[PDB]
């Protein structure tokens, strides 16, 4: 049981800690991250994200993000995926980034990647947008025009409410 | 009659629970701290 | 029958109270902030 840095993290320099966790990680960093998440205090929460974005370039396994999202994950997953949307072509990554941006309000950063990225299915995206009502949602009037799906957007707006959406 | 009064009190407690759910739904607004992006 | 429905709502409220008890059990984990030693 050499994994005991969860208590020493509050005193050791995070730089050399990340450097030690990046190297010599022969299927070992996963257990260390699981042990860190087992005692994920608010103080040592961001360090679990800092170490997480070093090994993804070599092996971006889904088990890690699945175990991470099992907790609350207010903005840790969003801050992690903020540097993963670029240099990536997977639609599920973008969908999980949209979910994280819907967990805590950062929707102003989603309307840009909807125009930039074009390697995702807009059907599930607009379904999730219509499901999670932001009560101030206007990325839809952008993605629908980008993918030419305003014929149902106008109907949905007229159904829910029509105050400023079509105007703006 | 007293049990119906207690049911009304339980409905008031459910309204308080709905208020707590609204507070939880508003919590993501406070969760969006700009200092967490550093 | 409506009173039995209210009893089911009370059981849901008890499940919410169990969730609150779990939150209270997790509270000492958040209470252990290492930044309090400064």
């Amino acid at each position: 049981d050499i994994k005991r840095a969860v208590v020493h993290t509050h005193l050791l320099n995070p730089e050399w800690l990340v450097n030690y966790f990046g190297s010599l990680s022969v299927e070992d960093s996963l257990e260390c991250l699981r042990a860190m998440l087992s005692a994920n205090i608010r103080q040592n929460l961001q360090i679990c994200v800092q170490v997480a974005s070093k090994y993804h370039e070599q092996l971006s396994t889904q088990s890690l993000i699945e175990l991470f999202e099992s907790f609350k994950s207010f903005e840790g997953l969003f801050y992690f995926l903020g540097s993963i949307v670029n240099f990536s072509q997977d639609p599920d990554v973008h969908f999980k980034y949209i979910q994280a941006a819907c967990k805590t309000g950062q929707i102003k950063e989603v309307e840009r990647i909807c125009r930039e990225s074009n390697c995702y299915d807009p059907e599930r995206v607009k379904n999730f947008l219509k499901e999670a009502k932001l009560t101030d949602q206007l990325p839809l009037i952008i993605v629908c025009d980008r993918f030419d799906f305003v014929h149902d957007l106008v109907l949905y707006l007229y159904r829910n409410n029509l105050q400023k959406y079509i105007e703006i | 009659k007293e049990y119906l009064t207690k049911v009304d009190k339980l409905d008031a407690s459910e309204s308080l629970r709905k208020e707590e759910e609204q507070a939880t739904e508003t919590q993501p607004i406070v969760y969006g701290q700009p200092q967490l992006m550093l």
